[PDB]
RNA sequence: UGUCCUACGCCGGCAGGCGCGGGUAACCCGUUGAACCCCAUUCGUGAUGGGGAUCGGGGAUUGCAAUUAUUCCCC
């Protein structure tokens, strides 16, 4: 099933080139679950994301 | 519009074939001595129409064509838009097309050969 | 492999073009010699024709791109 | 009485000359239909369209250009045949008149009437 | 703190870096 | 209230220029008209076969716009890109008898006639003559 | 109104994607008449979002060195690519385009990393922004790399190209490089 | 010349102008030579006590 | 940009000749009529009217001198 989510602040820039950035997402059906997710290209505040899984965190150093 | 019941496909002018898909302001460029620029004044002193196929053309004009562009200097074609100056042996003002041109320039080499110039012994070591 | 494009409409293309190319909801040169293997040249030379014979409306005309229509 | 204003671009210069009229548009004397890239048409019919048929047929606009390019003449053309109705409008029309008009042409596209500062930079050793 | 170790070992430094690139008369 | 030169397309007064002087008969062709090409940056000679009157009636044109233009002023309109093989390309002018002979072409027309102070401008019979035809540019194109 | 050309009207544009809201820009307040603005576009984070749908797609066919600059060929393209669009499907040019958009975004991509030697990839999402950049460049090569070589006009290739994504179909080559895309980042969770 | 900033110095080309550009400029106004120009438009040691140290 | 930049007239198809003027220069070249670009025509996926190398023949110019092609033009 597919999944969209809003973001609410941006983490920081992650990746060894920092290809991708970090941030804090929050769903659309129920504004209850908050997961934590990588993406690239530029990213604001307000964004909304089609997340293909909405199961696993991501997570990078 | 269709194809003429005498249409060629294929044309034999010169020991050449000459396509008759192509243009006629074009398809004459396949045969040596004639380009781009000497075919296109060709058939304007034969006073052909340009937008014709080299197929549709009948006996009769593909004729004139041949005794324009091998006999030019009774066309008033100028003496500046030939090819074949002032030649070394007999100088007089010619238009070499089919096997003149590549006996004329295997003439052009011997000559230089014989004589041992240095344009000549490039030619042959090269 | 290679384009054997006729350079003249032969009887039987002829015909297929004038029942036909006049029902496509698009009519181009281009899309005409896709199908109907023909030359570009004769392409644009055939549309010419029916648009005289008024069995084509134009769109467009430009030196690049040239569109036609279905009349209705 | 009239107003002579101008707009430019990269070195495309205009000025403009606009006086009481029946409302007819010239550059370099010729029509504003007649000028090269019939591509970019628009933009020079953009004043006009926006504020309509009705609002410039009190003004008679003559407009002169010299330098800079093809496009760069049309985006100056535009902007001093905008900029002198603005100033005509102020001057001899009332100030209601004259800010509505600025209202809905900058919201449109801000360079009818502030111009772009933007200039081919140097070389330097 | 352990806690605080962690949770800067498991999250990504973000803020300070300043890049220098790049009318009226 | 009379229509002029500016007011309509400079390519469609161009085709009703040279159709004009077609059909006067008038014009002195040159000889070698058939077997030229009008600049040396060209591959080829023009396509059209007619190509002197279209010529001769750009060259009344231009004169109208900008007066006192000499043969080496109208090599310099008509020229264009030379590409010089596989070296990079340069502007080149036109030739000179081309044009040349089409100045002495128009001034047999008296349309023509040389200026004291430089080169060639117009006839006012010649004004009057290009004048006329925007009237009917206008009226067949405006009109419709 | 004003209408895209004088003849395309963005009232009847319906976006049904919620993410692309802000960032497809055809609507009241962007419609122009023509995708030629000079606009300072990239002087600006998320500045080029503002930037119209149809402008955006003639800067990304001044493409391959020999049209970089001409962008009044590019105008002309999408000019006729419109008309090509109007005559085989029959609705809003407009509203085909910003279909392909949607269905021409990769919704998850793929990032290369790796310490010595083991190059391994790991599957990252796509920002609504980039969902947009790729949709565009993957329809302007689309069409480019289509004719390049026969007698298709890049004018009806464009439209071909557009009408296809529109429908989802797999004849698109924005729809099979996206897919592959999406394969490859459903390989690497 | 009696200005504070020009009494306070550390002690072809003429013909440049700058036009300026509000409302628009319009060369007829009676009053456009004031949006003309002819020219360019645009350390000692303090004790703890906060008086100067001259040296 | 310059006392070497050139305008104009005549001749030749072109390179190129003959004559007569302006400018020590925001004064003449020069309203610096630039090229891509824009609008029409022909071509139609074909090593093709893409690409121009390498060659043959001739003509013109600068130089004491052009051969190992100074350079330019035509086929």
């Amino acid at each position: 099933p597919i999944k969209l989510a809003r973001v609410t602040k941006v983490l920081g820039r992650t990746g060894s080139q920092g290809q991708c950035t970090q941030v804090r997402v929050e769903f659309m059906d129920d504004t209850s679950r908050s997961i934590i997710r990588n993406v690239k290209g530029p990213v604001r505040e307000g964004d909304v994301l089609t997340l293909l899984e909405s199961e696993r965190e991501a997570r990078r150093l | 519009l269709v194809i003429p019941e005498k249409f060629q496909h294929i044309l034999r002018v010169l020991n050449t074939n000459i396509d008759g898909r192509r243009k006629i302001a074009f398809a004459i460029t396949a045969i040596k001595g004639v380009g781009r620029r000497y075919a296109h004044v060709v058939l304007r002193k034969a006073d052909i129409d340009l937008t014709k196929r080299a197929g549709e053309l009948t006996e009769d004009e593909v004729e004139r064509v041949i005794t324009i562009m091998q006999n030019p200097r009774q066309y008033k074609i100028p003496d500046w838009f030939l090819n074949r100056q002032k030649d070394v042996k007999d100088g007089k003002y010619s238009q070499v097309l089919a096997n003149g041109l590549d006996n004329k320039l295997r003439e052009d080499l011997e000559r230089l050969k014989k004589i041992r110039a240095h344009r000549g012994l490039r030619h042959f070591w090269g | 492999d290679k384009l054997n494009n006729l350079v003249l409409f032969d009887k039987a293309t002829y015909d297929k073009l004038c029942k036909e190319v006049p029902n496509y909801k698009l009519i181009t040169p281009a899309v005409v010699s896709e199908r109907l293997k023909i030359r570009g040249s004769l392409a644009r030379a055939a549309l010419q024709e029916l648009l005289s014979k008024g069995l084509i409306k134009l769109v467009s005309k430009h030196r690049a791109q040239v569109i036609y229509t279905r009349n209705t | 009485q009239s107003v002579q204003v101008f707009g430019r671009k990269k070195t495309a210069t205009a000025v403009a000359h606009c006086k009481r009229g029946n409302g007819l548009i010239k550059v370099n004397g010729r029509p504003l239909e007649m000028i090269e890239p019939r591509t970019l048409q628009y933009k020079l019919l953009e004043p006009v369209l926006l504020l309509g048929k009705e609002r410039f047929a009190g003004v008679d606009i003559r407009v002169r250009v010299k330098g800079g390019g093809h496009v760069a003449q049309i985006y100056a053309i535009r902007q001093s045949i905008s900029k002198a109705l603005v100033a005509y409008y102020q001057k001899y029309v009332d100030e209601a008149s004259k800010k509505e008009i600025k209202d809905i042409l900058i919201q449109y596209d801000r360079t009818l009437l502030v111009a772009d500062p933007r200039r081919c930079e140097s070389k330097k050793f | 703190p352990l806690a605080d170790q962690i949770l800067a070992g498991n999250a990504v430094r973000a803020g300070v870096r300043e890049k220098r690139r790049g009318e009226e008369y | 209230p009379g229509v002029t030169v500016k007011d309509v397309n400079q390519q469609e007064f161009v085709r009703a220029l040279a159709a004009f002087l077609k059909k006067s008969g008038k014009l002195k062709v040159p000889e070698w008209v058939d077997t030229v090409k009008l600049a040396k940056h060209k591959e080829l000679a023009p396509y059209d076969e007619n190509w002197f009157y279209t010529r001769a009636a750009s060259t009344a044109r231009h004169l109208y716009l900008r007066g006192g233009a000499g043969v080496g002023s109208m090599t310099k309109i008509y020229g264009g890109r030379q590409r010089n093989g596989v070296m990079p390309s340069h502007f080149s002018r036109g030739s000179k008898s081309v044009a040349r002979r089409v100045l002495q072409a128009l001034e047999g027309l008296k349309m023509v006639e040389k200026d004291q102070d430089g080169g060639r401008k117009l006839t006012p019979q010649g004004q009057r003559d290009l004048d006329r035809i925007a009237g009917q540019v206008a009226a067949a194109n405006k009109k419709h | 109104d004003i209408k895209l050309f004088g003849k395309w009207s963005t009232d009847d544009v319906q976006i049904n994607d919620i993410s692309l809201q802000d960032y497809i820009a055809v609507k009241e307040k962007y419609a122009k008449y023509l995708p030629h603005s000079a606009g300072r576009y990239a002087a600006k984070r998320f500045r080029k979002a503002q930037c119209p749908i149809v402008e955006r797609l003639t800067n990304s066919m001044m493409m391959h060195g020999r049209n970089n600059g001409k962008k009044l060929m590019t105008v002309r393209i999408v000019k006729h690519a419109f008309e090509i669009i109007h005559l085989l499907t029959g609705e809003n040019p407009l509203q085909v385009l910003v279909n392909a958009i949607i269905n021409s975004g990769p919704r998850e991509d793929s990032t290369r990393i790796g310490r010595a030697g083991t190059v391994r990839r790991q599957a990252v999402d796509v920002s609504p922004l980039r969902r947009v950049n790729q949709a565009i460049w993957l329809l302007c090569t689309g069409a480019r790399e289509a004719a390049f070589r026969n007698i298709k006009t890049i004018a009806e290739c464009l439209a071909d190209e557009l009408i296809n994504a529109a429908k989802g179909s797999s004849n698109s080559y924005a729809i099979k490089k996206k897919d592959e895309l999406e394969r490859v980042a459903k390989s690497n969770r | 010349g009696d200005s504070i900033e020009e009494i306070l110095a550390d002690s072809r080309q003429r013909s440049r102008a700058w036009l300026k550009e509000d409302e628009p400029l319009n060369f007829l106004d009676p009053k456009v030579a004031q949006r003309v120009l002819a020219t360019q438009p645009g350390g000692f040691k303090v004790s703890a006590d906060g008086r100067l140290i001259i040296r």
